């Protein structure tokens, strides 16, 4: 379980650090929020100045009269000529997409159960004979050092979650990392799909 | 020899040894049978699963919750639960350990007689004593006389106790507990906008009830700040990714205990049944009833239930400004912990019912030793 | 009983 | 006595004794009838060659397969297959030996009726049994739970098992396996000019498919690599000495398992069949199934199918959850290995369908006694 | 101005003019796309067949249902369904006709937002209305109170309603209707050897479900009759000229409506769901509901469902009060008939949802206007 848990946990920590250091996602959400406030005048919604995580999957709902080019395709067709750095949004967010769907509570439960059971194991072997002691206690102490390193990594994941909650200024108590990574993975698949559809449309227009 | 204490719960049966700080086995009150038809061998699969094994394999099992509102109705499944509780959960044979037992208050006499004759004939215990859950709940606080509120998963009761002996005339019943609170919590979370049709959703709402829900000191004032409270609104994550947001409902689910008119019945609350049960006693015991008021069950884990019980008994009774309602931190298992305190003592050895007493007196010994 | 007579026959 | 296990699969028959790990009799299930004119006199030559004899002399024979998509078409040919595998190859009297049999799921019931009738009347046995092949394939793995994708020569079927319990509503069947891959390879070999029209040449195309084909991990990258350079081209020597070379047809042929629209059938690939089979189970019992994908069948002997299956399932599944493709190296005989494990048990000895029980119940107790 | 009543059901779209008795345009809701390649240049090879042209040309088409379990999943297909039913079938401009629409109970709110915005922005109407299907089914029966069970193609839901007040908590939904019976008929037809795997064959299995299947009055007696004599076996002629013959599958297929454990669902039958719907109501109005059980939807076209349903309700409920089943012969179009009744009223002119109300309140006034 130390082989399985700690490097995807380090990927989750690197994913949260990449989200904290993501510069292009403020500029992209700035452009998306400006376009979304431009498109919805005349109703009660106007002067809308913030949005949740689930808006990025709702960007493809607004379709034009041809039913072929939606809002995300037009945003990327403006972004390819306006801001080539803003197309970096798959690469800095590749690591949350790799971290998408990692259930943090069950792996912290497995790590806590392993630590408490191995502490009970150390307590039982301390009352056992000396040959079992000399056989196992160096492995037991190294494993307890590995679980305390893993628990310090879990506390690091928790404080990076609190830092991300203070950074994004969204609903902090509802800010599940798993749901953010999974909905963002859907957004990154929509990003690559809309880029592929834009280049296929350009190739078809060039061939015609 | 160490004794065995089991709380035969409506939603959670607990089992363990006497003198332990915590029960060793906590398992839901479920009996599972295989849901689909199919025989094969499969290296000898069991025909019936109980408890944690029934919880673990529960997808291919139809479950049964055989206790309805505290009261035993299906008796074979209780016999199977008690067979799991001795033979595999604690891994004991019941013919040498004295076993303390729990009953719901206002139990029918035929249920107590059937319970005693199944303990003495089938399991063949050498010693058994049936206690009301409230009497053990007072014993966990460490006193012998007083009224106790006990709300489990089946039913809510208020029981007066005199020197360890309960008074069955002034026991009062309120027909709600943590299962009814769980049903009401699915109802008002469905009114909030959600839907719980599956098993795992019901377990998630049970854990929401375990973690987030609380009792405010004032219902009307916390309604008055409910839209404006920044700390009231909590949420929960289901492991597949569903998010359940809960607001004022965190203190509407347990306040059904205080006011049952929230759900649509006119029964008296946990403070009103307590007050009416105190007045139905003799006058002399009533100060000792107020002095040793213990709440018990998993339905009393809501934070801030102590000061609200204080304020409601303050409202109904003008003599009770300063007396404190005792709320132990471990009153999930105060029935079991008080059973451990009662059975572990050396003063309890006379109060056990022997096999010869049942043989010479019939089952009606449960009316006359357990009182 | 038929299964026992069967396994005794076979 | 010692039991017999005879997996009468759609392409090859695997028969042998119980308690052994290597099947003693592996031979393809064909019937070879002559088609040209005989001029030699003295008999010796038969009117029907069965098994390896038909494989050796296949250039003057019309080959008929008695089993098509797990359904026996010609009962006389399959009777000759049973007679050859009992009397000539294995050389055992059937009336002193129990004999387990295997059958594909979702089969026509009258096929099972006629198997039971022939196995109880003509090749009359003291005892026999019909069991699902996926159950015995899991029994080879030494585990109690998991999902089996069994891809034989006629039937590719997905069966989940949880704690040794088949869920029949989640079982699906798909008529795409090794014979259809051989037919598609025979179709696409005509692009390079290698015509194959006879039934004798079908065995040669099957030998090419066994020796040279493999599953592509990524299909489009292998298209790009095959179209770019001739590194994936491999040569094969025919029995007449001609040397052919095949390129992308090594991986365009098993991809019909993952893309059935090559051969015009509408239904999806085997990974989507497995994925839909797992959502057809309940949500809580999926935890073992992703951890215990146990393939079997000869069609899963391509040396790229486990990594491709892991990639396709991990693409389809939620990523919160461990994917493990447990492919043992002996997964061809895993039906027979599991049969030899199951037939060497005392607990199975009461579950035999026997002669006299068939005599009261007709040939229809196989629908009742066998699941 | 003639209004339009257009029930956009899961199975078949039923559209026509208001104030009439029968809907003019009844056609199944499928979008057919060609899975094969085109070689014949010209002659209008249009890439997505919608409606009856998809039904007639179904042998080369992948058919997609836009409605799955009463939820509009595919939206471009459903827009094509609306475009076909307005322009090709009715041949009317939407801007000069009000359009009544129907909906399933316990629908998502954003689903209603999406149908409202397509019905106001793409297909501009002067007015439109969204109504519950069970309420219009009751209005076809002409009575103001009663319980309506509606079994469509994906949803079987129970709605009790007293004096027009639809009780929200007593509505519930069971995902077992005609498509699930069709899939179970595919699963059980392979026992006789008939394979149906393509989406083209779903129309054939749905057609034999429409023509030959019937609800058994008692399942065990019909089992004994079918096992004893071959009197109930009925033949059907396929479109390719082959003739099949089915036996017990004429009643094993609707019995999933009373026993959901066949397809593997833990929930009970529609009679128990109706009973639990009745106990959720107040005890005074149950007497009106027991004598006013109204069926609707084409899944109640099996000609044994009324007497069996009366038997099941009279057995399960206490027999104090009257059990009466309201099963009109035209209850298949009772949603459309009730919409035609409701659209043609002088009082309905002020409950229309105008374009100005849409401009004032977004696509959200249907929540506060309709139930
Ligand atoms: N921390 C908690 N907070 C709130 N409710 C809880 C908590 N833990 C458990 N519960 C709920 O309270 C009930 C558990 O109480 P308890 O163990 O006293 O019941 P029981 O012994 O099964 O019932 P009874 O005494 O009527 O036989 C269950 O309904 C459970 O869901
Ligand atoms: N080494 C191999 N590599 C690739 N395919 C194989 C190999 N061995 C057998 N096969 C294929 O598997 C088929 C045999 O499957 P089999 O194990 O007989 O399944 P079943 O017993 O269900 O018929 C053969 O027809 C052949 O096409
Ligand atoms: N004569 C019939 N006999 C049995 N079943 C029928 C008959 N006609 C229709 N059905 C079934 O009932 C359904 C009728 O659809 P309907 O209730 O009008 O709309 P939807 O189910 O799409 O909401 C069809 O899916 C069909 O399977
Ligand atoms: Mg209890
Ligand atoms: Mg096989
Ligand atoms: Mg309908």
């Amino acid at each position: 379980v130390l082989d399985m848990v700690r490097p995807k946990a380090q990927l989750v920590l690197a994913a949260c650090e990449s989200l904290l250091t993501s510069r292009q996602l403020p500029i992209f959400c700035q452009l998306i929020l400006r376009i979304g406030n431009f498109l919805n005048y005349g109703s009660h919604t106007g002067d809308a100045d913030g949005f949740k995580i689930s808006t990025l999957l709702k960007l493809t709902e607004t379709k034009s009269q041809q039913n072929r080019v939606t809002l995300l395709h037009h945003v990327l067709e403006e972004a390819e000529k306006s801001h080539p750095d803003l197309l970096q949004l798959p690469r800095d967010l590749e690591q949350p997409s790799q971290a998408a769907g990692i259930n943090l509570e069950i792996i912290r439960s497995e790590a806590s159960s392993n630590l408490k059971k191995l502490l009970e194991t150390e307590r039982k072997v301390s009352a056992s004979v000396a040959e079992v002691q000399e056989q196992y206690t160096e492995r037991l102490q190294a494993s307890i050092s590995a679980f305390r390193a893993l628990d310090e990594l879990f506390e690091a994941i928790e404080q990076k979650q609190r830092e991300l909650a203070d950074y994004l200024c969204e609903d902090a108590q509802q800010l599940s990392l798993e749901d953010t990574f999974s909905t963002m993975k859907a957004f990154r698949d929509l990003f690559l799909r809309a880029l592929k559809e834009n280049k296929d449309r350009k190739e078809q227009a060039a061939k015609a | 020899t160490t004794a065995l204490v089991c709380d035969n719960g409506s939603g959670l049966v607990k089992a363990g040894f006497a003198g332990d700080d915590a029960p060793r086995a906590v398992f839901p009150s479920i009996v599972g049978r295989p849901r689909h038809q199919g025989v094969m061998v499969g290296m000898g699969q069991k025909d019936s699963y109980v408890g944690d094994e029934a919880q673990s394999k529960r997808g291919i099992l139809t479950l049964k919750y055989p206790i309805e509102h505290g009261i035993i109705t299906n008796w074979d499944d209780m016999e199977k639960i008690w067979h799991h509780t001795f033979y595999n959960e604690l891994r004991v044979a019941p013919e040498e350990h004295p076993t303390l037992l729990t009953e719901a208050p206002l139990n029918p006499k035929a249920n107590r007689e059937k319970m005693t004759q199944i303990m003495f004939e089938t399991f063949n215990v050498p010693a058994m004593y049936v206690a009301i859950q409230a009497v053990l709940s007072l014993y966990a606080s460490g006193r012998t006389t007083g009224i106790v509120l006990d709300s489990g998963d089946g039913v809510t009761h208020n029981v007066p106790i005199y020197e360890g002996y309960a008074l069955p005339h002034a026991i009062m019943r309120l027909d709600l507990a943590g299962r009814d609170l769980t049903d009401y919590l699915m109802k008002i979370l469905t009114e909030r906008g959600y839907s719980f049709v599956t098993t795992a959703e019901r377990e998630i709402v049970r854990d929401i009830k375990e973690k987030l829900c609380y009792v405010a000191l004032d219902f009307e004032n916390e309604m008055a700040t409910a839209a404006s409270s920044s700390s009231l609104e909590k949420s929960y994550e289901l492991p597949d990714g569903q998010v359940i947001t809960i607001g004022n409902e965190r203190f509407r689910c347990p306040e059904t205990l205080f006011q049952p008119s929230f759900i649509g019945m006119e029964s008296a609350g946990i403070h009103e049944t307590t007050y009416n049960s105190i007045m139905k006693c003799d006058i002399d015991i009533r100060k000792d009833l107020y002095a040793n008021n213990v709440m018990s069950g998993g339905t009393t884990m809501y934070p801030g239930i102590a000061d609200r019980m204080q304020k409601e008994i303050t409202a109904l009774a003008p003599s009770t400004m300063k007396i404190k309602i005792i709320a132990p931190p471990e009153r999930k298992y105060s029935v079991w912990i008080g059973g451990s305190i009662l059975a572990s003592l050396s003063t309890f050895q006379q109060m056990w019912i022997t096999k010869q007493e049942y043989d010479e007196a019939g089952p009606s010994i449960v009316h006359r030793k357990c009182f | 009983e038929r299964r026992k007579q069967q396994l005794a026959e076979e």
